[PDB]
């Protein structure tokens, strides 16, 4: 069934499962036009495919391109979207196709079900969560390979860099929807707190600083304070 | 005009005969139905007094045998039977309407309603639908299954519509997967009409006995499928003119004839909402919308 707080550890379980978030799938900006109208103009998106246990994110870049000349593009989005993952599942050895896809939107149920009719083994499960999936091109290494690519392509990642040589999916998962949820918030000071010291550095193979134990610590306190505020200073609290 | 003879009465019943009904108590002095219109499949039905569960009956063309009722108090119903002795058969049909214990099938001059609710329906293909090839006759009831419903017990008594899914690989062909799901009219014209039904004749005519079976018995899955075979038109963009025009008026006088008390079981919100407003066919069943925005609004 759909996937919440009381089935949250299934997610680092041995059963290979992907979440698929499409928010950045399709990006406009909007802007008046010489008549005084007002037009959008598609950005580069992207397929945020993750494995919540292991790390790996799929990231399947969306070139504008695709929109050219089509209709209905937010209807659009959700299909090719499942046109994207049903590809990459069909591109994987057998033992390693997931188990599960979860979809962070239940608008993509309808259109991941019938592209993936061909794998009936294949539970397609919507949530209940509201995560923070969408807060991931404010990863400036994310937002930096999708704008400037040129042609579709599949960028490769981990999201967790390094963490699961010291702390368990478990702990990783959280400290993700953390550091998301931080951005999502307010991303201009979930980014100062992750950059405010530029005496630590991000690894070349990494998205996040190079923090110690105990700077993570620090770290998260920060985020959750933030998150804890921004509540705040939204409902006045 | 043909006879339904019934043997006696001895349970009280409400007996249907089409669209009309009537009571009989028990151990009533009756024996059956006369002026029954040749030309038109039928069916008769009961709802025993002492119980409303189960409603069941049997479809009939009496152009295909001499048909007679007699209740069986071992299995507790009102069984059709085939007299082949086709004297025997006149000769009590005779005393039966010389003491006139038979009721007059009460069709209007006028009233064409059994024919539009009927136009495409054949023996033939019921008997496939209800598979009993020793009988020329076809008996369902209220909880009958069917076949679609049996995949998700007993087959031999199931309902063996045409299967329709719309999240299947024989609704969606490979790399058109949007496009077919978003516009169903390769589903429709190409593997429905083309290939299975082979007419649309045969296509509304399993949709009318769909309808037939879930109002006259409440048979659910009866019911799935005749708002299953309206959706499927309705998602399809390209459709004949001259379906779309006769699917307007089998809609409208179903609806016309359902007993208003049960439209809130027998009538599935969002497919009308969807055939009526958002579909493609959204403006091309001018009747059918007429009489549903009169007649159930609330539903809408
Ligand atoms: C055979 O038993 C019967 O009762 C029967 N046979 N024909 C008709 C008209 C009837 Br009633």
């Amino acid at each position: 069934g759909a996937m919440n707080s009381s089935n949250y550890a299934e997610l680092f379980n041995n059963d290979i499962k992907l979440f698929v978030d499409d928010t950045n799938v399709y990006r406009v900006t909007v802007h008046k036009t010489f008549e005084g109208n007002v037009a959008t103009k598609a950005i580069n998106g992207c397929i945020f495919t993750l494995n919540p246990k292991t790390g790996h994110l799929f990231l399947k870049i969306i070139h504008t391109s695709v929109w050219a000349g089509q209709k209905r593009l937010s209807q659009l989005a959700k299909w090719k979207t499942a046109e994207e993952v049903s590809a990459l599942v069909r591109s994987l050895p057998k033992e390693e196709q997931p188990k599960q896809i979860i979809v962070t939107r239940k608008a993509m149920l309808d259109p991941l079900e019938v592209h993936m009719l061909d794998f009936p083994n294949i539970a397609i499960r919507p949530t209940e969560l509201r995560l923070p999936f969408s807060a991931a091109m404010s990863i400036d290494k994310l937002s930096d390979v999708v704008m400037k690519a040129t042609e579709p392509q599949m960028v490769l990642f981990n999201i967790y860099d390094d963490w699961l040589d010291r702390i368990s999916s478990y702990t990783a998962f959280s400290r993700l929807t953390l550091l998301l949820r931080a951005l999502k918030t307010n991303e201009e000071s979930a980014k100062m707190i992750l950059l405010s010291d530029p005496t630590i550095t991000i690894k070349s193979y990494h998205l996040w600083p190079s923090f110690t134990d105990e700077q993570w610590i620090t770290i998260e306190s920060q985020m959750r304070d933030l998150i804890l505020t921004e509540y705040g200073r939204k409902y006045n609290v | 005009m043909n006879t339904v003879p019934f043997t006696s009465a001895p349970i009280e019943v409400t007996i249907g005969i089409d669209q009309y009904s009537f009571n009989v108590k028990e151990n009533q002095p009756f024996h059956g139905i006369k002026d029954i219109p040749i030309g038109h499949v039928h069916v008769i039905h009961f709802q025993h007094a002492d119980n409303s569960s189960m409603r069941y009956g049997y479809w009939f063309d009496c152009r295909m045998g001499n048909f007679y009722i007699q209740y069986d108090p071992k299995d507790g119903l009102y069984k059709m039977m085939e007299e082949r002795d086709g004297a025997k058969f006149e000769n009590i049909v005779h005393n039966f309407k010389e003491r006139q214990m038979m009721v007059s099938y009460p069709k209007i001059d006028e009233d064409d309603t059994w024919y539009n609710l009927t136009e495409f329906v054949q023996m033939d293909k019921i008997r496939k639908i209800v598979r009993k090839d020793e009988n020329q006759f076809s008996y369902v009831d209220s909880s009958m299954t069917t076949v679609q419903e049996n995949e998700l017990s007993d087959p031999a008594h199931s309902l063996n519509y045409t299967v329709i899914n719309f999240k299947s690989r024989e609704a969606i062909r490979p790399g058109h997967e949007m496009e077919d799901f978003l516009d169903k009219s390769y589903y429709l014209n190409t593997v429905m009409l083309q290939g299975i039904f082979k007419n649309s004749s045969n296509y509304f005519g399993e949709l009318q006995f769909a309808f037939l079976n879930a109002m006259f018995f409440g048979n659910y899955g009866s019911s799935l499928q005749w708002h299953a075979m309206i959706e499927l038109i309705c998602s399809s963009a390209t459709v004949p003119k001259h379906m779309l025009d006769k699917l307007d008026e089998i809609l409208y006088y179903q609806i016309k004839t359902l007993p208003e008390q049960y439209s809130d079981i027998l009538l599935n919100e969002r497919v009308w909402n969807i055939c009526l407003y958002s579909s493609f066919q959204k403006n091309s069943l001018h009747n059918t919308e007429k009489i549903m925005e009169n007649k159930y609004p609330e539903l809408l």
